[PDB]
């Protein structure tokens, strides 16, 4: 599961 | 203070750098608010992004239905005007969360959905297409969805959707606005299109009904929109505007609202522009 990108 | 004074301070603080520093100091997630349900094993893949989760206290619950959804109540009060602007702020649905998304819309008979993302960016899916291309009819969790009208303007697409409850035979109509000229982690492609869109959304509000607002994560572009609507209400009522108080207030209800410094600078500048345009 991925973080919301910057 | 006053609107005039708050705008002087915002202008000066934009020129200083101080408004941006105070923004970067602000917590993204309110310390002390529990986040439990969102991290349960059966719910982890119902979050589009691992770090964008609802607080327990403001999490949207389905009526008489235990299913989890990544969605938060966000209410912005303007007490001097006996006004509360209600929102449900949520993520772009996943294939397996469309059923819960439409159940929220049904439960609360929400008449307006504001979607601030394209379906895909750079070859990756940022939101499931949870409505059918006209004239098709699509099943989601015992709701049939059809798009009855679809019209493109410059910056957004306006769709009228019919939601049918398969269990009961009841129907509900929803206006759906998809703003397609606003990339993730950025500012709107056109400031004027954005401001016009925000004022259009305001005009479509139904009394005491939340507007469902979402993007991909449902925090960055949604936070900007919410901040701007709030500021428009304040400016029209000659009430002071403190964008940092507005962002904090949102973040007490859904973490991380307004993602980037560039987004915050954008909305502060836009607030100043609207005040000055309107000033007599």
């Amino acid at each position: 599961f991925s973080a919301y990108p910057s | 203070d006053t609107l005039e004074g708050s705008m002087a301070q915002l202008k000066k603080g934009l020129e200083s750098g101080t408004v941006l520093i105070q923004f970067e100091q602000l917590y993204r997630k309110k310390p002390g608010l529990a986040i439990t349900f969102a991290k349960l094993p059966q719910n982890l893949d119902k979050n589009r992004y691992k770090d964008v989760l609802p607080y327990d206290t403001t999490r949207v619950l389905l009526q008489g239905n235990e299913d989890y959804i990544n969605a938060s109540y966000v209410n912005m009060e303007i007490p001097a005007a006996n006004l509360v602007n209600k929102y449900i702020a949520t993520q772009g649905p996943l294939p397996h969360t469309c059923a819960q998304f439409w159940q929220v819309v049904w439960d609360q008979k929400l008449s307006l959905i504001v979607m601030l993302t394209t379906l895909t960016e750079r070859g990756r899916t940022k939101c499931h297409q949870y409505w059918p291309d006209p004239p098709d009819v699509m099943n989601h969790g015992g709701f049939h969805i059809q798009c009855q009208s679809e019209d493109c303007t410059i910056a957004y697409v306006s769709r009228e959707m019919l939601v049918t409850n398969t269990q009961t035979g009841e129907e509900h109509t929803v206006t759906h606005l998809q703003y397609v000229a606003w990339p993730a982690h950025g500012v709107p492609d056109d400031s004027s299109d954005f401001l016009e869109f925000v004022n259009y959304v305001r005009s479509l509000r139904v009394d005491s009904e939340p507007v469902l607002v979402h993007s991909s994560a449902g925090i960055g572009r949604t936070g900007v929109l919410v901040t701007m609507e709030t500021a428009m209400c304040l400016t029209e009522r000659n009430l002071p505007i403190y964008p940092l108080d507005i962002v904090r207030k949102m973040r007490d209800q859904r973490a991380m609202m307004v993602q980037t410094s560039s987004q915050y600078k954008f909305v502060c500048e836009a607030i100043l522009r609207v005040y000055e345009e309107g000033l007599v």
